[PDB]
């Protein structure tokens, strides 16, 4: 029950649109961050094999960046 | 006075009734929670001491 | 209010530097000789017992300027105005500002 | 998402700096307090430190730390970081360098944060106070009041059009990288460190190495060492030394940027008032200290103006 | 007069022209460690509030 | 820093009845007004560094045991010179002062 | 006895009520401190909550 | 080596009567708490296995009551 | 970088030559105490077989005086 201009989740409560899956949950049950869609990521960055972004100089420099791995795997690296 | 030595007096020491004025004010509620707010002055007995 | 904003000072260990005059609001700069500083994993050079450590400072507003500050303003006589509530007659009640 | 507030963040890395009374004789700490802001109105503190909160190598995580000892940064788990001042504060957010906590009033500042058995205590002398709203000194935020226009530090860590800089870091000094191989120095580089070096064993003898580089003389004593990594940059604090050449300006975001919003203030208590010819006599009974004032509605106002603490009448 | 009221004077809120006199003055580092000390008096906007 | 059978400094040695215990170091805290920063320790004596307050405590968890005690002692801070600070500072004027030695001997 | 105390206690059950300051921003939280009793004369105290203990 | 009215235990401290196996060990050994008889259960309430007394408005009522688990039991609710 | 009468660590600290190797690691990384030669222990104790030295009253007495165990061993004590 709040402006058009203003969200409210579940619980009853109302928060700005500028909250709308930022990265806090700031009502209590958290369905602010649930139903947005995920942004593109950079040309100019190196992309790894589950999407976390790197930039291109991290790339083949002998140390890990990346959850997976990926930026310093053999395959993605000639040796 | 209601702050100085005569806000509460009962005739004796587990007598049923009691006189009492004290300021009680009662307050609102704010922003949508369940609370009762009052507001009063404190009282004669421990100024008094 | 204001806030002071201390740059990293440069350290040089056997030699001299000077500073200019940069254009800064009460910008401040000075030469210390001979301090042998001691950062962590030993000491930082080997040039014993004259160095120069310049330390620069300057000053600037803060951040909580754009949220309370006290404005400065020089008056002058200006104009007087009112609203008036009127009625005459069997007519009722109007009102606007005179 | 996450990866928006923490873009410029993630190139950057944590610092070993000078702080005072780290343990009990001012030793180098892995987080060094610096620019402690206490200036809102409810008693919230907003701390800067050297080491880096939610954020971890291999990704960014709210509940995962990075800091730095020697030269390899760590991530630990954030277990038990605390905030004193002189009872335990409530620590509200934190992001990269900042912390946001909720202190009680005192002469210091104190943040620590455990890994193993270690301690990694700063602590630094600041000032802070409370600072009530409105016409009452209260010393804790009501139940219940009159709402009043405060400014406080928001819990959200958008850009909101403030920035600091960061820049490349200056060269660090090791002496754990210095070795006798078997009766000469040798110089050992961990993947194209760069170490520079400058030995005065008979002469000058300075230069920048990138691999190997066995020193021909004899002590470990009268040679030093450096190291320049270029990875990542740091905030140019004051308790670090410059790099040499100029030095490239970043532009990391402030998170908790100040805001105003409203604050709860108390309510004094109903005076009792007792009509007299030509007299107004007020019967005040207050629990903090309250400020009354007067004046006439005539020709001069004559005003009075005075802080009620004690229960006391006023003619 | 660097500590009353106006020790730190801007036009406007976005300008970019600042006068300010706080008597600030750069203090020698001590004991052979790499921090930059000075002094300065009080803010007079905080004194004057 | 004993254990009834040598010396190490991370073990300290008590009584419960007749029987000399002796534990291993786990959580020993002073406080005052807020929890102060333990320099050393040797045989009967500690050395901390304290806020001002009316209270001094020192406990140890052995077990599940919590074995506190507390004696009222005024403390104060006293600053050295001709300004009255409440905490020393990160820089300033080296005076001459009195304070208890850091070494055992 | 222990049980003679608690004839009546344990008919009873916690709740859960709203309180200021929970963490930095009031929330509602099984403990509720209500009624804190402090005329005492060594600075003893009597809180009374809404947690069962 | 007090008054007749106060309770005195083994290692020489005296309490008062009625502290006399009321639950909470006073002195070190709680003496007092050693040697005292056991009450019966009210009219009123239901016993279960380990003697504790609950009501009987409590009795198969689908939720466990007592520390055995014999209030729901099959054997004393006929189903 | 001091004089010859203070100990000079390597890191690069000068502390007094009192302190030389005294039990506490006075310098960061506690070079002082790794090279100082051994005291020896006194006559009118007895010598562990770890280099502890314990009162010879204490020898036999029924209570263990040495880490290992050497003061209450059957093989050196007759019994
Ligand atoms: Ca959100
Ligand atoms: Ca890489
Ligand atoms: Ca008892
Ligand atoms: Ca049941
Ligand atoms: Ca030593
Ligand atoms: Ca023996």
């Amino acid at each position: 029950k709040c402006e058009p201009s203003q969200f409210q989740c579940t619980n009853g409560r109302c928060i700005t649109l500028l909250w709308k899956c930022d990265g806090d949950e700031d009502c209590v049950d958290g369905s602010d961050e649930k139903n947005c869609v995920k942004k593109t990521c950079a040309e100019s960055d190196f992309v790894c094999n589950n999407g976390q972004c790197v930039p291109s100089r991290w790339k083949c420099d002998g140390d890990p960046d990346c959850e997976d791995g990926s930026d310093e795997s053999p395959e993605q690296c000639h040796m | 006075k209601a702050g100085s030595f005569g806000d509460l007096q009962s005739r004796t020491s587990t007598s049923n009734d009691l006189y009492a004025n004290t300021n009680l004010k009662l307050q609102r509620p704010q922003a949508g929670i369940v609370h009762t707010p009052f507001t009063q002055v404190p009282s004669g007995f421990e100024r008094w001491k | 209010k204001y806030k002071t904003k201390v740059p990293s000072p440069v350290v040089k260990c056997c030699g001299a530097t000077q500073c200019t005059s940069k254009p800064h609001p009460d910008y401040q700069c000075q030469v210390f000789s001979g301090v042998y500083p001691f950062m962590w994993g030993g000491a930082y050079c080997f040039c014993d017992t004259e160095n120069t450590q310049m330390s620069e400072a300057y000053v600037e507003r803060s951040e909580e300027c754009s949220i309370d500050h006290a404005k400065a303003y020089k008056v002058h006589t200006g104009t007087v105005q009112a609203m008036v509530n009127i009625t005459y007659g069997s007519v009722s009640w109007r009102s606007a500002d005179v | 998402d996450l990866d928006t507030h923490f873009t410029q963040y993630k190139l950057a890395r944590p610092y070993i700096a000078d702080c005072p009374n780290c343990g009990h004789s001012r030793c180098d700490s892995p987080i060094a307090i610096e620019e402690v802001r206490g200036d809102a109105h409810a008693g919230v503190i907003r701390i800067q430190t050297s080491a880096m909160f939610g954020l971890k190598t291999d990704g960014v995580d709210l509940a995962y730390m990075s800091f730095m000892n020697g030269k390899t940064q760590k991530s630990i788990k954030i277990d038990n970081l605390h905030v004193r001042t002189s009872a335990p504060c409530s620590l509200v957010s934190h992001h990269g360098y900042y912390i946001l906590a909720q202190c009680p009033p005192g002469d210091t500042v104190t943040v620590g944060f455990h890994d193993g058995p270690n301690r990694h205590t700063c602590t630094v002398a600041h000032k802070v106070e409370f600072r009530p709203v409105g016409r009452e000194k209260y010393r804790h935020p009501p139940e219940h009041g009159v709402e009043l226009p405060c400014n406080r530090y928001t819990h959200k860590r958008a850009d909101q059009g403030h920035y600091v800089e960061m820049h490349q870091p200056g060269l660090v000094a090791d002496h754990s990288l210095l070795s006798i191989h078997s009766a000469k120095v040798k110089i050992t580089v961990p993947s194209g460190a760069q170490v520079k070096y400058y030995c005065k064993c008979p002469d000058v003898r300075k230069g920048i190495t990138s691999s190997d580089h066995t020193t021909t003389c004899t002590d470990v004593k009268q040679c030093r060492a450096y190291l320049i990594d270029n990875k990542k940059w740091v905030y140019n604090s004051g308790r670090l030394p410059r790099g040499e050449g100029d030095t490239f300006k970043g532009k990391l975001h402030v998170p908790f940027v100040p805001v105003k919003a409203k604050c709860i203030a108390t309510l004094a208590p109903e005076p009792l008032v007792e009509h007299k010819h030509r007299t107004l006599i007020l019967h005040l009974h207050p629990d903090h200290p309250t400020l009354l004032t007067t004046r006439s509605l005539g020709s001069d106002a004559n005003p009075t103006r005075q802080w009620i603490e004690r229960p006391t009448t006023v003619n």
